[PDB]
RNA sequence: AGCGUGUGCCUACCCUACGCCGGCAGGCGCGGGUAACCCGUUGAACCCCAUUCGUGAUGGGGAUCGGGGAUUGCAAUUAUUC
RNA sequence: AGGAGUGGAGCCUGCGGCUUAAUUUGACUCAACACGGGAAACCUCACCCGGCCCGGACACGGACAGGAUUGACAGAUUGAU
């Protein structure tokens, strides 16, 4: 009975918050549940030019996006990590389950 | 003054054969031009000049056939004929013989002048 | 004395086609019977041999300054 | 007749296949992670994508 | 506007007047009589009429050339 | 314009029950993607779309490749005489 | 590139922003607006034209979309609001000295 | 060694491990990956050791040319690349 | 004070110049001369040689079902079944 979610986002504080959240929950539902797994980040590296023209000095710049993705494992059954799933949404995260 | 050969065969040996071992007689850069697959996707040009020099004239100069296409590879068959390419604005006219057999219709031309 | 076929200096040639070795002597002949060649079918690249040019497609308008003159 | 004659060129490859999201232009585009942009657009509409510059 | 060179007519509908009576000829008697064929295949019926040319002869939409 | 007559047909029936259209502009696609059901070029459905707001029966505004096209009140009421069924019907936008 | 049809679209009506939803089966984005009776015409007609358009232009399922129209105060914080609140007060014609120094006292009365 | 990249929306153009043909650019079956897993433990170059070297425009230097063979695309001739 | 280099040699590329069917152009000190993300075989293309479709919406007034466009298979032409 090993179930996994995975916590992707688009900020860092947000998703320590939502992880925070579910690691709390588990906690306080007396089950046997994994600790915060800190898995690396990937940074998109996007260089682009700053002049529409050709014209000036050729000053580039650089662009970054921050994607942090993280991993809780349960063992729980179905339906509590549906409803746990289902409540506490936000519009920065996206929810993932795996039944494994 | 003497038969000439082409790699090993002569005129009429190129003359009569055909084309799944006259693409081993040439290169292997005009086998790609032949060996892809089907050749009637839009090949009208091609079928209708197939056509045309199929067609036989009288004891004279044969007939001229000028087109703007210019991917085409000097065939054994095609010799004999008045062509003229199309080198940029006005179709100029050539003389051709079995002897360039294996390269371009392109490959005969001047742009304006040397400076 | 058993060399590979793709080891030979030039290959389907237009005396034979058979792939041998060229002497010295017989590859300038080999060179000059082929520049009178495309000289005498008045191909492109005879013409820009002819005129000392360029066939190998490099560009000849910042170098090759050493030519005429 | 035109209607066998606007497809001589199946746009599959090449420059002209491509094109940006934005102007219909096909100069400057983007193709890394599948933007599909011209960079200046890219950079008047990159703040509101979640895309704020850090370095 | 116009250059040197002549403008290419086109092939327009000419205006002839009462060529229904061109479809069949009318005898006496109530029988048709057509000098015409049709085309066979299903694709177009007997309602859609051919192209009168003096040995070959053509479908109504199947570009099927009867010869002889 | 030329174009057949189950066309408009096909066209205007969308219009009744679908209020507001969408259409990528290009000239090389033989196929809409939304009306799935017949063959159709969308260059001849923005050229009667167009004809629909230049002689000022709906509205009109572009965006990025895609019209929105909102029929106004009148516009309707002349679509449905040029198809001729009586104005007790609405379209599907209006129901709640 | 909702946000430039938004902006493109509700130009006669104060638009102020939007923040979409990630939720599953049900795509929930939120229009913030200046004037709530003139997003939805005639009893939220153009309300449900818009959800019409989205679902016909971005690929959704039958009602998966909800528009919510939602009111906020003090006005002077939002600049592409006030910048398109000062094309509704320029765009037939006045003095821009005038009407700037008018918007200049409202927005230091707004508490800037 | 490390920052990286990845099956596409109209998208087919992804990374390729493994086994045969071939001197080689390459050709065919064979598995995986939506990604610290699969490439990959990224067995990189520059380095270190042992030969061929020895001042002659030499074994430095690869610009000069033609022939032959693969791959891309609808097609590369004024060489596409190798 | 010092290290690495260019300008010397061969190659790559941009511009000036001559130019032709045109070799389309913008930019001449810092703030252009591997720049417009531009490594141009098709597209690119806006330069030149050569023709088809209307994308004249819409309105006025004349043609209009007794018919108005458009779409065509032997064969001469072209750049095309
Ligand atoms: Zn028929």
């Amino acid at each position: 009975h090993r179930i996994r979610i995975t916590l992707t986002s688009r900020n860092v504080k947000s998703l320590e918050k939502v992880c925070a959240d579910l690691i709390r929950g588990a906690k306080e539902k007396n089950l046997k549940v994994k600790g915060p797994v800190r898995m690396p980040t990937k940074t998109l590296r996007i260089t682009t030019r700053k002049t529409p023209c050709g014209e000036g000095s050729k000053t580039w710049d650089r662009f970054q996006m921050r994607i942090h993705k993280r991993l809780i494992d349960l063992h729980s059954p179905s339906e509590i990590v549906k409803q746990i799933t289902s409540i506490s949404i936000e519009p920065g995260v996206e929810v993932e389950v795996t039944i494994a | 003054f003497r038969k000439f050969t082409y790699r090993g065969v002569d005129l009429d040996q190129l003359l009569d054969m055909s084309y799944e071992q006259l693409m081993q007689l040439y290169s292997a850069r005009q086998r790609r031009r032949l060996s892809r697959g089907l050749r009637r996707k839009q090949h009208s040009l091609l079928k209708r000049l197939r056509k045309a020099k199929k067609e036989a004239p009288p004891m004279e100069k044969p007939e001229v056939v000028k087109t703007h296409l210019r991917d085409m590879i000097i065939l054994p068959e095609m010799v004999g004929s008045m062509v003229g390419v199309y080198n940029g604005k006005t179709f100029n006219q050539v003389e051709i013989k079995p002897e360039m057999i294996g390269h371009y219709l392109g490959e005969f031309s001047i742009t304006y002048k040397p400076v | 004395y058993k060399i590979p076929d793709w080891f030979l200096n030039r290959q389907k040639d237009v005396k034979d086609g058979k792939y041998s070795q060229v002497l010295a002597n017989g590859l300038d002949n080999k060179l000059r019977e082929d520049l009178e060649r495309l000289k005498k079918i008045r191909a492109h690249r005879g013409l820009r041999h002819f005129w000392g040019l360029r066939v190998r497609g490099q560009h000849t308008k910042t170098t090759g300054r050493r030519g005429r003159t | 007749g035109h209607q066998q004659l606007y497809w001589s060129h199946p746009r599959k490859f090449g420059q002209g296949s491509r094109s940006c999201r934005v102007c219909s232009n096909r100069h400057g585009l983007i193709r890394k992670y599948g933007l599909n942009m011209c960079r200046q657009c890219f950079r008047q509409y990159a703040k509101d994508i979640g895309f704020i510059k850090l370095d | 506007k116009s250059y040197t060179t002549p403008k290419k007519n086109k092939h327009k509908r000419k205006k002839v007047k009462l060529a229904v009576l061109k479809y069949y000829k009318v005898d006496e008697n109530g029988k048709i009589s057509r000098l015409r064929r049709e085309c066979p295949s299903d694709e177009c019926g007997a309602g859609v009429f051919m192209a009168s040319h003096f040995d070959r002869h053509y479908c109504g939409k199947c570009c099927l050339t009867y010869c002889f | 314009m030329l174009m057949p007559k189950k066309n408009r047909i096909a066209i205007y029936e969308l219009l009744f029950k679908e209020g507001v259209m969408v259409a990528k502009k290009d000239v090389h696609m033989p196929k809409h993607p939304e009306l799935a059901d017949k063959n159709v070029p969308n260059l001849h459905v923005m050229k009667a779309m167009q004809s629909l707001k230049s002689r000022g029966y709906v509205k009109e505004q572009f965006a990025w490749r895609h019209f929105y096209w909102y029929l106004t009140n009148e516009g309707i009421q002349y679509l449905r005489d040029y198809l001729h069924l009586p104005p007790e019907i609405v379209p599907a936008t209006l129901r709640r | 590139e909702l946000n430039e049809f938004l902006t493109r679209e509700l130009a006669e009506d104060g638009y102020s922003g939007v923040e979409v939803r990630v939720t599953p089966t049900r795509t929930e984005i939120i229009i913030l607006a200046t004037r709530t009776q003139n997003v939805l015409g005639e009893k939220g007609r153009r309300i449900r034209e818009l959800t019409a358009v989205v679902q016909k232009r971005f690929g959704f399922p039958e009602g998966s979309v909800e528009l919510y129209a939602e009111k906020v105060a003090t006005r002077g914080l939002c600049a592409i609001a006030q910048a398109e609140s000062l094309r509704y007060k320029l765009l037939g014609g006045l003095a821009v000295r005038r009407a700037c120094y008018g918007v200049l006292r409202f927005i230091m009365e707004s508490g800037a």
